């Protein structure tokens, strides 16, 4: 079942994520192991959503689900292996910095991935650098779809406890009845700024501190050029209705000269 | 506003139109089921309506459950004594997919009052997932309706509730409604609701959006109208009961139109 996979190392995390290799093909994969609660609650809803949504989402900037291996007691999700996450990359680059062309490339690919999600009626709802994965050839991909959800048009009220605090849009913090695709754009905006400074933009300690940080910054990123700042300002618009969509962001002048450099890995 | 999601609504509509075709149950699967019938399915679906009301579940959840059941029975022979098990598991799965606060498994065992163990429910959950290959994000009548509702100017609550009522009655009767796609049932329901309440017809704007006209919709519309006219006598009555509630504007109490005019 799993007999063709050789575990190589633990990659961290519920459930447990391992790097493994397929003994017959040579392929390196990431295996996510999910305990089934066979006498109590069954398959977790987060797994049901992650799998079902990832099966629909086929795109170069969305992590590829390769297989689902069932047992009576465990589910293993077999994913393509990517070599590290954006948070680790930023930390490694804390002193050196990240070249602009790579920042631009990564942002452009994140937006392509995200626009694909939104065009397929999927909200990610947990965009943060730990959840964005990079390879040695210059790609970046959206990962960890455990908090994702398939939405309807128009949206209904969905789960409030979404998005890690630092990346959480004001409409969520303020408990608005409805939130939509704008919440993911807010997160990407935060991430854009964080690629540039290698520091979280709004590292709040509490919901109130989070809100105060947002207000005092946007009204109640030095190295960025004019086009960059224009795009960033539109990603961080307070009004969700006015916040730029991923689709429209891909046409921003910031991206006119985008390339795909390799990371300084 | 962004809630109705102007940069993506056309892409989404297109995508759902593709996926309803791929998630479509097999028409007349019941003819290949030696132990169960359309009548038994109607019983089951009517009971799921009651469940959704007891637990205050979304209508979308109900619709999903039905889709899961119909696709499951399209490939798996099921004995009558187990049909409710399949249904219970489908409703659990739909709830886990769609609800912010799904009922716990124990509530689902409790509602089958004695019949099945918890173990059986959980094992069936897993089997349903395997048979559907975790392909649970199915388009429903409701997903199309809510988009169609944005073309009203202005919105009319009785129209919306009536369209939802009609779409939900369609869930009950595999014959004829399995022949029709969710987008088509939804269009017929919206037109029939709009006509019943306001005198108006399938708007041109939705002709443009969907490619459907009253001519295209005729066969479904004819079936839905008969279903609507015969609803007070149908053996299954939970949807009617449900839609007497002020939450749904009492729409099940309205008199259906005598004729459609085409
Ligand atoms: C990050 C990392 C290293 O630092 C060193 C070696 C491998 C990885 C790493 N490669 C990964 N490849 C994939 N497909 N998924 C992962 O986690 C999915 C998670 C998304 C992030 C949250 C948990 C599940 C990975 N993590
Ligand atoms: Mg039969
Ligand atoms: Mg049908």
């Amino acid at each position: 079942s799993m007999e063709n996979f050789q575990k190589v190392e633990k990659i961290g995390e519920y459930g447990v994520v391992y790097k493994a290799r397929n003994k017959l093909t040579g392929e390196v994969v990431a295996l996510k192991k999910i305990r089934l609660d066979t006498e109590t609650e069954g398959v977790p809803s987060t797994a049901i959503r992650e799998i079902s949504l990832l099966k629909e989402l086929n795109h170069p900037n969305i992590v590829k689900l390769l297989d689902v291996i069932h047992t009576e007691n465990k589910l293993y999700l077999v994913f393509e292996f990517l070599h590290q996450d954006l948070k680790k990359f930023m930390d490694a680059s804390a002193l050196t910095g990240i070249p602009l062309p790579l920042i631009k490339s990564y942002l452009f690919q994140l937006l392509q991935g995200l626009a694909f999600c939104h065009s397929h009626r999927v909200l990610h709802r947990d965009l943060k650098p730990q959840n964005l994965l990079i390879n040695t050839e210059g790609a970046i991909k959206l990962a960890d779809f455990g908090l994702a959800r398939a939405f309807g048009v128009p949206v209904r009220t969905y789960t409030h406890e979404v998005v890690t605090l630092w990346y959480r849009a004001p409409e969520i913090l303020l408990g608005c009845k409805y939130y939509s695709t704008a919440v993911d754009i807010w997160s990407l905006g935060c991430i854009f700024a964080e690629m540039v400074t290698r520091r979280a933009l709004f590292p709040g300690d509490s919901e109130i501190d989070q809100l105060f940080r947002i207000f005092r910054t946007l009204g109640t990123v030095p190295p960025l050029d004019e086009d960059g700042r224009s795009l960033l300002s539109q990603m961080l618009h307070y009004d969700p209705n006015k916040r730029i969509s991923a689709k429209a962001a891909l046409a921003h002048p910031f991206f006119q000269d985008v390339t795909k450099p390799v990371p300084h890995l | 506003g962004v809630n109705e999601v102007p940069d993506y609504h056309e892409d989404i509509h297109t995508y759902l139109r593709e996926m309803e075709v791929k998630c479509k149950p097999k028409v007349g699967y019941m003819k290949k089921q030696p132990d169960i019938t359309n009548s038994m399915r109607a019983i089951l679906v009517d009971w799921l309506v009651e469940v959704g009301e007891e637990y205050k579940l979304q209508n979308e959840t109900l619709h999903l459950a039905v889709n899961y059941i119909d696709r499951f029975l399209s490939s798996m022979s099921v004995l009558r004594g187990k049909l409710q098990l399949v249904g219970t598991a489908a409703m659990l799965l739909a709830s886990k997919f769609e609800e912010i606060y799904p009922p716990e498994v124990a509530e689902f065992v409790y509602i089958t009052d004695d019949t099945y163990t918890k173990k059986q429910v959980l094992r069936m959950e897993h089997l349903v997932l395997k048979v559907l290959t975790f392909d649970l994000a199915a388009p429903t009548i409701n997903q199309f309706l809510t988009q169609y509702f944005l073309h009203q100017q202005p919105a009319n609550c009785k129209v919306e509730s009536l369209a939802m009522f009609l779409g939900e009655l369609s869930l009950i009767d595999a014959d004829p409604y399995l022949k029709y796609l969710p987008s088509v049932i939804a269009a017929a329901a919206f037109h029939l609701a709009l006509y019943t309440v306001t005198g108006q017809s399938w708007p041109e704007s939705l002709v443009q959006k969907t490619g459907y006209t009253l001519e295209t919709l005729k066969p479904c519309l004819l079936d839905l109208h008969q279903t609507y006219l015969r609803a007070p006598q149908h053996a299954q009555q939970s949807i009617r009961e449900k839609y007497k509630n002020s939450k749904y504007h009492g729409v099940s109490l309205l008199n259906p139109p005598e004729t459609l005019n085409l």
